[PDB]
């Protein structure tokens, strides 16, 4: 993701 | 049919659409409502003036 | 004491011309639209050849 | 002096009768650290309340002791009451009568537990237990209106008509700031951003605090949107990435009118306001239209009331006029209100003793508060 | 052989003449899912009503098509009908005469409107409407009396005198079983249940249908009740929770003799039996006392019978003397008294007939059936 | 709740 995690 | 022979009759909704307005306007109450202030304020004239 | 008993002869007129003033200030425009709009639509649905 | 303290589901407050302003104002969570203590130079509390939580709430689980206006938790719940009166208020509790509010439609389990608590925890001289909304409508110096109440569990309409508040035309419904909080969320995955802890959950709290707003025509405003531009808003997030968003501005607090969006059958809360003032009385129903009062956190957004106005005059019939009170300080007007009734002299004689708790048990809490 | 529907706000009753208990007996809703379908090819249906549509409920947002007695919607009316011919009963409309029920003190734009939706959509081909008071003490096996017609929607008080109707001593009462179940839920959350949506309205329906009785003295009651667990019993929920409610069991249905509970002005059934009958003649009003029925679901309370016969008996003067007549089967006596007037010999000449109707249209039934 | 919501 974009904003939190990774993706 | 109308929308086959009658094109002058397609759509009359647009036309005609204080009609809708006025149906959620309830007549009666508008009379009462209004001539109330007529009786009130003809009735403060005497009370201010007698 | 010094309002309602004391004033208790005129008060009730003076709160009737009080609350009508205030309602005049409010409702007499808003009134006169509602008047207007239902006249508008009478003659709108006489005046209507489609209909 | 009698201390007022108003427990809510996310944020609590308390100060003094009298007072203009609550003394103090943090959120009333308490966190536990999921991970292990490695330093032992400092203390490493085992629990921490309030704005300490906040603070370093990245390694705390924050957890609500109240929810939906409910104590779920009693046992975290004595640790937000010990840290009010010795922390923040620093003073002691068995000198001064308190006063506590709580919402309309209750379980009787939870405003048994505290009188229970007050008179054996604290040993305050005096208590009393008075409904959330009610106390709202005394900050506005009104005695006959309708009360919006919006909080972070509980969204209840009461018409009060009197000094006393109608019961049987209550409406609560359980759709409040807190659902919203959790409806953005998963809208705004579609973004690319992830939330789902409850430390994020917070700053998801923050965005909605401070970017969304009502629309006044939701189908309008939605095909503006999609000409992209014009509405679109960078924030930026404590990591210090930039986010920007779109149509969901409107989209979550467009929802308290439509809560289709949501899953659950019950109307907009423009529509349970008409509910409930069809309940009362056709003479006392002209007196409400004019004095509806909005209150909590939630009704804050900007243009809330325009469309609020704008939905019940479609419901309404002309006939009756609606305005809508929005005084620009009712986040605190339940505490406020509070305020003006403890300093009332009448009130002198609705505190409950402790010898009448004594002589009754919790059950006191039942005949007397309402 | 002649159709006998019984429309109701609750239950939809159907049958045949002579039968003695209704072929199909299926609640009176129409649901509409309000999620989208994403499994395809199942053929799944646009509305669902009846037991279908209670069976799947979950999904559905239920809709009572009949509130207040008055059909506040015309297409889904038919809808129920279309499913209660052909699906429950799986008969041709088009061979048999059908016999519906209309409600005392009627508005007289209904009686047309079921009049040409049946004879043009389904094309029955012959008519005959009565009151569903008149039918219950048909069924009781008397001609002159007094009804205590309760149900869903609403209840009337009708004095039938050989069979004819009088509608100045008509009285309505607006304390339906609707209202009961809209007043059990809220005292329910006392003890910590919430119920709030359409589909779990049904739960405390059946609730309160099992549990529910009357008590014959409220105040010895509550402090019984307060003392002791005995009155206490354990319902459970579908989802498999277990449930208890110690003082719910008299207090829901009190408020049919008490609706200030409520909050109504108008008192309750006890009084409004005896105020009806304040209106009739002097001569009369001896028979009218000893030939009291019962009637409907709402009056299936334990011990219902002997707490209104105590009440109106302090009203009523020493002299006459009470009998209340509470058949058991009371809860299909419209439908069957229904059956008993359609299997009778003369009941052929008050035969509305297709052509007849067609040279005198709509306006026939207001002066052939009355 | 007890019976109905998480509460
Ligand atoms: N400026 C704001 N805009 C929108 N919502 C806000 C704003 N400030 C506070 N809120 C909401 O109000 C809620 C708390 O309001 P309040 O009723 O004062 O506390 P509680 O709900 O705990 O009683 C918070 O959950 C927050 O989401
Ligand atoms: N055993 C029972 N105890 C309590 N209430 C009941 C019982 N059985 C049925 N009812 C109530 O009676 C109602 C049925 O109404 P009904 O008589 O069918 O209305 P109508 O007379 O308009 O057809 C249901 O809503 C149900 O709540
Ligand atoms: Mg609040
Ligand atoms: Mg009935």
């Amino acid at each position: 993701w974009x904003a939190x995690c990774p993706a | 049919t109308i929308r086959k022979h009658f094109p002058q009759f397609d759509n009359f909704s647009p036309e005609l659409s204080t009609v809708t307005e006025a149906a959620k306007l309830n007549i009666e109450a508008i009379e009462q409502e209004c001539s109330e202030l007529i009786r009130g304020c003809q009735n403060l004239q005497i009370d201010c003036d007698s | 004491v010094r309002l309602i008993v004391d004033l208790g002869g005129y008060w009730n007129q003076r709160m009737n011309a009080l609350k009508v003033k205030n309602i005049i200030e409010t409702n007499y425009e808003n009134l006169v639209r509602q008047t207007k709009l239902i006249g508008r639509a009478a003659l709108e649905l006489r005046d209507s050849k489609v209909f | 002096a009698a201390l007022v303290v108003d427990n809510g589901s996310g944020m609590c407050k308390a100060g003094f009768a009298g007072d203009d302003a609550p003394r103090a104002v943090f959120p009333s969570i308490v966190g536990r650290p999921r991970h292990q203590g490695v330093m032992v130079g400092m203390g490493q509390k085992d629990s921490y309340v309030g704005d300490e939580a906040q603070s370093k709430r990245g390694i705390l689980t924050l957890k609500y002791p109240i929810e939906h206006g409910i104590v779920t938790n009693w046992d975290d719940m004595e640790k937000i009451w010990h840290h009010t009166f010795y922390n923040e208020l620093r003073v002691a509790p068995e000198e001064h009568p308190v006063l506590l509010t709580e919402a309309p439609l209750n379980p009787k389990a939870n405003r048994e537990k505290m009188t229970q608590i007050m008179f054996e925890t604290f040993n305050t001289p005096a208590m009393y237990v008075a409904i959330q909304a009610v106390l709202s409508l005394y900050a506005s110096g009104r005695t006959t209106g309708i009360v919006m109440d919006s909080g972070d569990g509980v969204t209840h309409t009461v018409p009060i008509y009197e000094g006393y508040a109608l019961p049987h035309a209550i409406l609560r419904l359980d759709l409040a700031g807190r659902d919203l909080t959790d409806y953005l969320m998963k809208i705004l995955t579609e973004r690319g951003y992830s939330f789902t802890t409850t430390a994020e959950r917070e700053i998801v709290r923050d965005i909605k605090e401070k970017l969304c707003y009502v629309a006044l025509d939701f189908e309008q405003e939605m095909a503006t949107a999609a000409s992209s531009s014009s509405l679109e808003k960078s924030y930026e997030l404590p990591d210090g990435q930039v986010i920007t968003i779109g149509n969901e501005r409107f989209r979550c607090p467009e929802a308290l009118f439509q809560p289709s969006f949501l899953g659950m059958e019950s109307a907009g809360i423009h529509e349970t306001t008409f509910n409930s003032i069809m309940k009362c009385d056709v003479d006392i129903r002209k007196d409400l239209y004019a004095n509806t009062v909005l209150s909590g956190g939630t009704t804050m957004y900007p243009g809330i009331a325009d469309r609020m106005q704008k939905e019940i005059t479609a419901l309404a019939p002309s006939t009756m006029k609606i305005k809508i009170i929005a005084p620009p300080e009712r986040k605190y007007s339940v505490w406020i209100g509070g305020s003006i009734l403890a300093s009332l002299s009448t009130f002198q004689q609705m505190w409950i003793s402790k010898q009448e708790y004594d002589e009754s048990g919790p059950s006191i809490v039942h005949r007397k508060c309402f």
